[PDB]
């Protein structure tokens, strides 16, 4: 009986894992994508600020 | 002595009826149980491998 229960639990756990593997996959896929997007956003903001201060100093 | 031969013939008839009608179904039930438990063990192995 314990073996039957263990077999059922193992099938359930395998079904859980074939989904949790992809879940964690996509989770840190999204984490990396968001980090990259934030890096690009801060780079664009830094460039805009740099060009603005260049404008100001050049005008002065 | 004659009753001995009579009851030997009776026991032969009993053995024939048994082996011919009771043995097949009970043997089939035994094989069904053995196959079921073997399948359960195979499923356990497959689930562990999975």
């Amino acid at each position: 009986e314990a073996m039957l229960a263990k077999t059922a639990a193992d099938n359930r756990k395998s079904a859980e894992q074939v989904a949790a593997a992809q879940a964690d996959y996509e989770k840190e896929m999204a984490e990396a994508r968001a980090q990259a997007s934030a890096l690009r956003d801060e780079a664009r903001a830094a460039g805009r600020s740099v060009v603005d201060e260049k404008r100001a100093q050049a005008s002065g | 002595m004659s009753i001995f031969i009579g009851q030997l013939i009776g026991f032969a008839v009993i053995a024939f009826i048994i082996v011919k009608w009771v043995v097949p179904p009970v043997r089939t039930l035994m094989r069904n149980q053995q196959e079921a438990v073997r399948a359960a063990l195979a499923e356990s192995a497959e689930a562990a491998k999975k």
